């Protein structure tokens, strides 16, 4: 394993990764 | 935006890539604050015309709640000898709402003027009357030496210098009898290194400022999590949802988009909070409604441009938000 | 009025354990699917609360201190207890507080009360059309210098007398916060004879009283001039302490569990 | 400080007086944010390894 959006309100920004989850299984 | 990267990199040549420059934030367009109708106005000027006030421990109170108070008749401008104020002036209390207001009047000494302060100790503060931390008003004082002063001291008024323990805020002791003064009880009648708790004013008009009477009028203020019954001179600034606004609800000031949710609240629960101990969802104090607090959108600015020798085209990227303006 | 009953006798203070009793809503804040912890004046778990009872010739009404806070647990059938009295000297020298349950509304008034030695309420003629309605008011003869008055919302209460094990249950918590009283009320059916059943319940707020009076003691003004008798009733008095609860909140906001550690 | 709410201090004390309470809030939050950044740099070294 919402907690993410709750923390984004106080100025904590979670940047999305350049490599998504769909492309990881395509490299594997 | 091409030059925004030049100042970010501190160079006149911008290499190809993505660079962060500033942070965009949506400012509130209006202010949505909602509270019900006004009940009454507090007697701020009606207590200034009284012939004689009470003493420090005897303070009389007239209960009129629901600030806004009376802004019409104001004697507080340059009419008295000394002005020592805390919080905001009573002219600015029309923008704030308080739950209950207790108008008090008492006479103190010169050295007792500095002891007047919310949440502070002192001879008359701890043992007689203590100001609550919710008092934003001004402490009004004037020199009564031309009236209440008598030859050889005025023993009509009384005060209690000693008590067995300090008094909590909003607490009174009217007992004039002989009780425990220090930490060792002497069992009634004075003696055994105890002192007579009650005292009398020694006011002499011929001595210094510390020995002379000063009439002080303070209106006790109380601010809690209970729903406020008053907003300003004007109330609603009628709500239009799905917009960024600055809101003050049940005493909680914040800025965010107001939306309706399915959250089920108990009738006696005014407002909830999130795991961050911040405002999450609130209820309407005026009517029956449930509003959810969604803060206004914000994020970082990303600049995507090629090299300086390639092209001047610049692509602005907003991270994790939808652009409704463009 | 000023003459105590001839059947009044001080009963032995038996003790019993309260499994989950003493838990309530610490504040008005709503949360869901999270675990919150706060430190207020609470009743410890597995504590010993004093066991009281009333019959038709043994009745006791001792006075207990309110200093650290008290917990009220009362199981009834016909809802005997009509309220409580708060005061220091319990006389007209100072202010006092009463709570009266008419099975309609709640009567809360702060005045100068003249306290009779054995206060009660006249109840008679239960044969034809009983209705269990209040008639005579013996609590105080006169009142003066009233600083507070309050009227609550209407409710319903079962005054019908029954035989056998107890049915109704009411748990009250009266705590003073910096001069403000708050009332907790909960009602659930149970089957009980003596002691306490094992279970869990939540205490919802009722009325917040902005009075400001200091109460060092509380006396007993409840069931029902020495010829008067008493019925069947039982009630408990706990002791509050500055404990810490760790509470669980479901999707509906109701407390499904309570944890206060000082035990294991 | 007196309170963690910014609007509570600005709406109560004086502008010269509020600078003392706000400075206590800033310097306290500077070390807390600096501790997190230092903790992330140390944890990132273990992830990089």
């Amino acid at each position: 394993t919402d907690l993410i959006c709750a923390q984004k309100f106080n100025g904590l920004t979670v940047l999305p990764p350049l490599l998504t989850d769909e492309m990881i299984a395509q490299y594997t | 935006p091409l030059s925004e990267t030049k100042c970010t990199l501190k160079s006149f040549t911008v290499e190809k890539g993505i660079y962060q420059t500033s942070n965009f934030r949506v400012q509130p367009t209006e202010s949505i604050v909602r509270f019900p109708n006004i009940t009454n106005l507090c007697p701020f000027g009606e207590v200034f015309n009284a012939t004689r006030f009470a003493s420090v421990y005897a303070w009389n109170r007239k209960r009129i709640s629901n600030c806004v108070a009376d802004y019409s008749v104001l004697y507080n401008s340059a009419s008295f000898s000394t002005f020592k104020c805390y919080g905001v002036s009573p002219t600015k209390l029309n923008d704030l709402c308080f739950t209950n207001v207790y108008a008090d009047s008492f006479v103190i000494r010169g050295d007792e003027v500095r002891q007047i302060a919310p949440g502070q100790t002192g001879n008359i503060a701890d043992y007689n009357y203590k100001l609550p931390d919710d008092f934003t008003g001004c402490v009004i004082a004037w020199n009564s030496n031309n009236l209440d002063s008598k030859v050889g001291g005025n023993y009509n008024y009384l005060y209690r210098l000693f008590r067995k323990s300090n008094l909590k805020p909003f607490e009174r002791d009217i007992s004039t009898e002989i009780y425990q003064a220090g930490s060792t009880p002497c069992n009634g009648v004075k003696g055994f290194n105890c002192y007579f708790p009650l005292q009398s004013y020694g006011f002499q008009p011929t001595y210094g400022v510390g020995y002379q009477p000063y009439r002080v009028v303070v209106l006790s203020f109380e601010l809690l999590h209970a729903p406020a019954t008053v907003c300003g001179p004007k109330k609603s600034t009628n709500l239009v949802k799905n917009k960024c606004v600055n809101f003050n609800f049940n005493g909680l000031t914040g800025t965010g988009v107001l939306t309706e949710s399915n959250k089920k609240f108990l009738p006696f629960q005014q407002f909830g909070r999130d795991i961050a101990d911040t405002t999450d969802a609130v209820r309407d104090p005026q009517t029956l409604e449930i509003l959810d607090i969604t803060p206004c959108s914000f994020g970082g600015v990303s600049v995507i441009t090629p090299g300086t020798n390639t092209s001047n085209q610049v692509a602005v990227l907003y991270q994790g938000v939808n652009c409704t303006e463009v | 009025q000023c003459v105590n009953f001839t059947t009044r006798t001080q009963l032995p203070p038996a003790y019993t354990n309260s499994f989950t009793r003493g838990v309530y809503y610490p504040d008005k804040v709503f949360r869901s699917s999270v675990l919150h912890s706060t430190q207020d004046l609470f009743l410890p778990f597995f504590s010993n609360v004093t066991w009281f009872h009333a019959i038709h010739k043994r009745f006791a009404n001792p006075v207990l201190p309110f200093n650290d806070g008290v917990y009220f647990a009362s199981t009834e059938k016909s809802n005997i207890i009509r309220g409580w009295i708060f005061g220091t000297t319990l006389d007209s020298k100072t202010q006092s507080l009463l709570i009266v349950n008419n099975a309609t509304n709640v009567v809360i008034k702060v005045c100068e009360f003249q306290f009779c030695n054995d206060p009660f309420l006249g109840v008679y003629y239960h044969k034809n059309n009983k209705s269990w309605m209040e008639s005579e008011f013996r609590v105080y003869s006169s009142a003066n210098n009233c600083t507070f008055e309050y009227v609550s919302q209407p409710f319903l209460m079962d005054l019908e007398g029954k035989q056998g094990n107890f049915k109704n249950l009411r748990e009250f918590v009266f705590k003073n916060i910096d001069g403000y009283f708050k009332i907790y009320s909960k009602h659930t059916p149970i089957n009980l004879v003596r002691g306490l059943p094992q279970g869990f319940s939540a205490l919802e707020p009722l009325v917040d009283l902005p009075i400001g009076i200091n109460i060092t003691r509380f006396q007993t003004l409840h069931i029902s001039s020495s010829g008067w008798t008493a019925g069947a009733a039982a009630y408990y008095v706990g002791y509050l302490q500055p404990r810490t609860f760790l509470l669980k909140y479901n999707e509906n906001g109701t407390i499904t569990d309570a944890v206060d550690c000082a035990l294991d | 400080a007196i309170s963690s709410v910014l609007n509570d201090i600005l709406s109560r004390l004086d502008p010269p007086e509020a600078e003392v309470q706000i400075d206590r809030l800033i310097t306290g939050r500077l070390q807390s944010l600096q501790t997190y950044v230092t903790q992330q740099l140390i944890r990132a070294a273990e992830i990089r390894a």
